[PDB]
């Protein structure tokens, strides 16, 4: 439940013996983990806030100009000096103007001529700081069992419900337990500090549009820069790259604004996350979190019920997720109060030996009136199979085909699995990392093969980085040396970057 | 039992312009479809508009050739249809209208499914308008 | 500019600063002078109260004014009341001040 | 002003979509198509330059591409 | 408890220049900011001025514009108000007042922005009379 | 050269950088640097101001 | 044996030691703060080093206040302080390696 359809969830299975297992959360999907003999719990990170950001030097992308006035001197007088030089919201050009006896100044050499205009900002754009600390997520897990499929994505006031929970996790409290009543509790310990980077992320508006912007790309932008404080009459110290100065012929001299600028910004912005705010508050919708999820008090609410033996009805009938697993919506029409629904994968209807893998909970109706509805989903085997729900001589049951032999679906794993290292460097050694010294060591080489290349290249976007990996591709290709498996070793790393977004 | 309550209905000189409000409480505001539906004194119902939860699908009759603007603000459980260029065909009661069906199938209310099945349970008690 | 009240009632008195970042009053204090006394200071930061003043005065603040409440009105209440706070990053202004009879 | 250094440089990764991930491509080879499309006779200039340089056949198919990768940008 | 004492204040002629002083005892006042505040007769209060505890900041309210000259002197707890060409608008009650809560900050020094204040110290105030 | 009166701000380890409105005055001479505070001074981390 | 409160939770020196100051809401007059650097909350086996000295809370009152720093392995870690059901943990993470 809340996992059927998401196309993007990965199944962590097993820990040691129960105790704990480790877990990275993503904004994109959801895990569903499944251990030996307890619920199996769907866990989706949902939003990340972060709160109190404090301003930081706000440009300006649309200058407005004013009074223009100017002053001109003698070829020898010196230089030209209007009153208005003295100001800090005027900017001024001094140059040289053709004079002479024409003009009004007997002498013939280049005379010096200094123009300046108002400038007035509409408009401009701020970037705010992100502390690492005051961060919050929010994250919201469900189990299996007895939910009807109506209760998917059925957001409402779920402190009621029993079924679903949600947890807030912040650097200043980062252990929770989630309450699921009847079910136990879920402990779950999460690092919300190392998550994304956020020491380097300035948040960016321009007009009720936010982005997360690099640090180091909000600094090498050149536009007039205020800093901080907005407090009266602005003062901006650049004055350049936003009026140009355009000299004329015979001494004239004239002052132009270049317009608007938010369609360079626009475009200088790419690849650069987008981001939405609520009030005070900014809510990312793209993160990366990685909880510990010590799964030891979680119960089995189903066992110890006696199983029902009325009928059952197929209704909405079986369907197929992007996975393989297999949603059956199952109407019973016994009025036998709580009970326990018997299902197995089977083929060979002669024996009915289970085969496959039963994915749902601990099966098992919870309503009692007359007919009641439940969602369960089974992992099928590759073959023809027979979904079989029912005790005797009313068992009804379903045909089911599942397409790709086992090779297909381990070539399936190491494609996710390259897609999630691409996407998360080093913590992807984590994912299902009950944690042994293999994993361990994995993780410590990948992490310095990481820090040097993201040092030696990372600077380069896609196009670049596809030209270096075909380049490199040559180079050790025909090298001759000993150092040519080197170099094809960094043409995987660079071009599977580009072959995976 | 949830409560529609119509606002913002007066006499207007042909031409004229109005904006009609709707008031909702006791349900999930934020997650369903909302209708606006008019009949003519003595006259039947005629459907007049239809929003999604977010806003980001609006409906409307062929009558209005775009001068009717429907939207809502879920945080405040509040319905609005904006209506200009009004002539004596447009005066009539306005009904604001919830779609409960609907939520049986899809508690998001965002998707806007072709020929879903609908249904327009919760009414208000309607308000007048006449463009005289 | 005056508030009137009788013994035992709550009155609130409102201060407002037009367009000023919807921060200031966080930092808002409100300030007590009877007539012909020294200022005394009932309340710091906002909604802060110093330790010897009365548990008797309250504070709030919202996004766009602060008040100040005290309730079961005395006869002592009677006098000016202030608010202050920063008009900019280095700079103090008072209120225009109401008379509480 | 002129130069507003791009952001892909520091692309943010992670699962979710950025801010323009449908242009990236299609820009740079756009901007190299059109330049070369318009200017054909520097193809020959480059030729004769990289022809100049280099001995083997291999460097000077290398210097040919990055002659014409660096015109059409001016960098 | 702190008491503030304030000096020098006296009828003066339109144009004329007056020290106002302001003598403190009781606490660290090398370490606390000081303000200077006005009440005109029959008025309210008035921000005037203000001043860190080694006298490196100052700040002045707009109607000030550099008439006013505030200093202090630590080692003998002392204030001080230089005023330059009086008009009549200034005829008021000057007020002394202890800024404690930054002592937060026990240096006094550093001028934050938007830092956390409120007077509650305040010395009975000098009368200056521009007739 | 003769001098006057000095002033100064400075704003924190995280905000923006110090501005004194005494900097858009074209009589002044301003210099901007680094100091370091926190946990001594009145705000909460230990970068440099 | 009380419960703790992160008044401003943790600060991060230069030179990567963490400062953290703790309230104390139990009233056991002078005691010992049971503090200390872990990973693997399950089995807490203390990593890195705590450069205070044995912590202490002076004052027997309703809520007290002290400061403690210590010195974080370059992992990430978790700052833990009291003893039972009632320890206040932290998260922290420090950048450099040896
Ligand atoms: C998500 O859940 C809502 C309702 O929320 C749930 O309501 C109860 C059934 C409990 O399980 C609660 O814990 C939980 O909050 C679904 O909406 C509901 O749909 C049914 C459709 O049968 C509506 O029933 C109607 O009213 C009565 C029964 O009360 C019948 O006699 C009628 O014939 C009719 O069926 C019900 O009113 C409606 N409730 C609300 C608040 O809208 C929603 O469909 C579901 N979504 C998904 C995707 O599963």
């Amino acid at each position: 439940i809340r996992c059927i359809g998401v196309s993007n969830r990965d199944f962590v299975e097993g820990m040691s013996g129960g105790t704990w297992v480790d877990v990275v959360l993503e904004h994109g999907g959801c895990v569903t983990v499944m251990a030996q003999d307890k619920p199996t719990v769907d866990i989706e990170l949902v939003t990340t806030t972060v709160s109190n950001m404090a301003e930081v030097r706000s440009y300006c992308y649309e200058a407005s100009i004013s009074d223009m006035a100017s002053d001109s001197r003698c070829p020898t007088q010196g230089e030209a000096y209007l009153d208005k030089q003295s100001d800090t919201q005027y900017v001024c050009k001094r140059t040289l103007v053709d004079r002479g006896w024409g003009n009004g100044c007997g002498l013939f050499g280049k005379g010096s001529l200094v123009t300046c205009a108002k400038f007035a900002c509409s408009k401009k754009m701020t970037g705010k700081s992100i502390q690492p600390e005051n961060l919050e997520y929010r994250i919201m897990l469900s189990v299996h069992g007895s939910q009807h499929s109506g209760m998917i994505v059925n957001d409402t006031g779920h402190e009621t419900d029993e079924n679903r929970a949600k947890v807030e996790i912040t650097p200043n409290s980062p252990r929770a337990e989630a309450t699921l009543g009847g079910f136990g509790s879920l402990g779950l310990d999460c690092e919300p500090r190392t998550g994304l980077d956020f020491s380097d992320l300035y948040y960016l508006t321009m007009n009720n549009k936010h982005w997360l912007v690099h640090k180091e790309w909000f600094h090498d932008i050149p536009l007039p820069w205020h800093a901080g404080a907005d407090t009266g009459t602005p003062h901006w110290n650049n004055k350049e790259a936003l009026v140009e100065f355009k000299d004329a012929h015979a001494k004239r001299q004239t002052v132009v604004v270049l317009g608007s600028q938010e369609g360079a910004v626009h475009t200088a912005l790419a690849g650069a996350l987008e981001a939405e705010m609520d009030g005070a508050k900014g809510r990312l919708s793209s993160g990366h979190l990685k909880c510990r999820l010590k799964m030891d008090k979680l119960r089995l609410k189903g066992v110890s019920y006696s199983l029902c033996t009325a009928a059952f009805t197929f209704t909405k009938i079986p369907a197929e997720t992007l996975h393989g697993t297999v949603t059956v919506e199952v109407q019973y029409a016994g009025t036998d109060g709580p009970c326990k629904v018997p299902a197995q994968m089977a083929v060979d209807m002669q024996t009915l030996t289970p085969v496959g893998r039963l994915i749902t909970a601990n099966p098992v109706i919870t309503e009692s009136t007359e007919n009641s509805k439940m969602m369960l989903e089974l992992d099928p085997p590759f073959g023809d199979s027979y979904i079989v729900i029912g005790v005797g001589e009313k068992k009804i049951t379903h045909h089911w085909h599942r397409s790709g032999s086992t090779i297909g679906k381990a070539f399936e794993a190491t494609v996710r699995g390259a897609k999630r290292m691409a996407v998360l460097g080093d913590t992807a050694w984590d994912f299902g990392s009950v944690g042994g010294a293999l994993n361990s060591l994995g993780k410590g080489i990948h992490q310095i093969f990481g820090a040097a290349f993201k040092s030696l290249f990372g600077g380069m976007s896609w196009f670049s980085q596809i030209l270096i990996g075909t380049l490199l591709m040559w180079l050790g290709l025909n090298t001759k040396n000993g150092s040519i498996s080197l170099m094809c070793l960094a043409l995987g790393g660079v071009l599977i970057f580009l072959s995976t977004a | 039992e949830v409560q529609l309550v119509e606002s913002g209905g007066g006499l207007v000189r042909p031409g004229g312009s109005l904006r009609l409000s709707c008031a909702a409480s006791g349900f999930s505001y934020s997650n369903h479809w909302m209708h606006w539906v008019r009949q003519a004194p003595g006259k039947g119902l005629v459907w007049v508009s239809r929003i999604n939860s977010d806003g980001s699908t609006r409906n409307y009759a062929d009558f209005v050739k775009g001068r009717f603007t429907i939207s809502r603000d879920n945080a405040e459980n509040t319905l609005y249809l904006e209506m200009n260029s009004l002539t004596a065909d447009d005066t009539a009661v306005y009904y604001c209208v919830r779609d409960g069906v609907r939520f049986y199938y899809d508690s998001t209310g965002y998707y806007p499914d072709s020929f879903f099945k609908y249904g327009m349970d919760v009414w208000g008690q309607g308000t007048t308008v006449t463009v005289s | 500019v005056s508030v009137s009240g009788s013994p035992g009632q709550s009155i609130t008195i409102s201060c407002t600063g037009t367009s000023s970042n919807a921060d200031t009053y966080n930092l808002v204090s409100w300030y007590q002078q009877r007539p012909g006394k020294a200022p005394k200071l009932m309340i710091y930061e906002g909604t802060k109260r110093p330790s010897g003043v009365s548990n008797r005065f309250s504070a709030s603040k919202s996004a766009t004014a602060a008040s100040l409440t005290i309730s079961g009105l005395q006869p002592e209440d009677e006098a000016d009341y202030y608010c202050c706070s920063y008009a900019t990053s280095r700079t103090l202004v008072f209120g225009g001040g109401t008379k509480l009879t | 002003a002129v130069t507003l250094p791009s952001h892909s440089t520091r692309k943010l990764q992670t699962r979710s979509q950025t801010w323009l991930e449908s242009r990236e491509y299609t820009k740079h080879l756009i901007r190299v198509e059109n330049w070369i499309f318009r200017n054909p006779g520097f193809a020959l200039a480059a030729a004769a330059i990289a022809w100049l340089l280099g001995s083997s056949t291999s460097q000077k198919v290398i210097y040919l591409v990055m002659i014409l990768l660096i015109a059409p940008a001016y960098s």
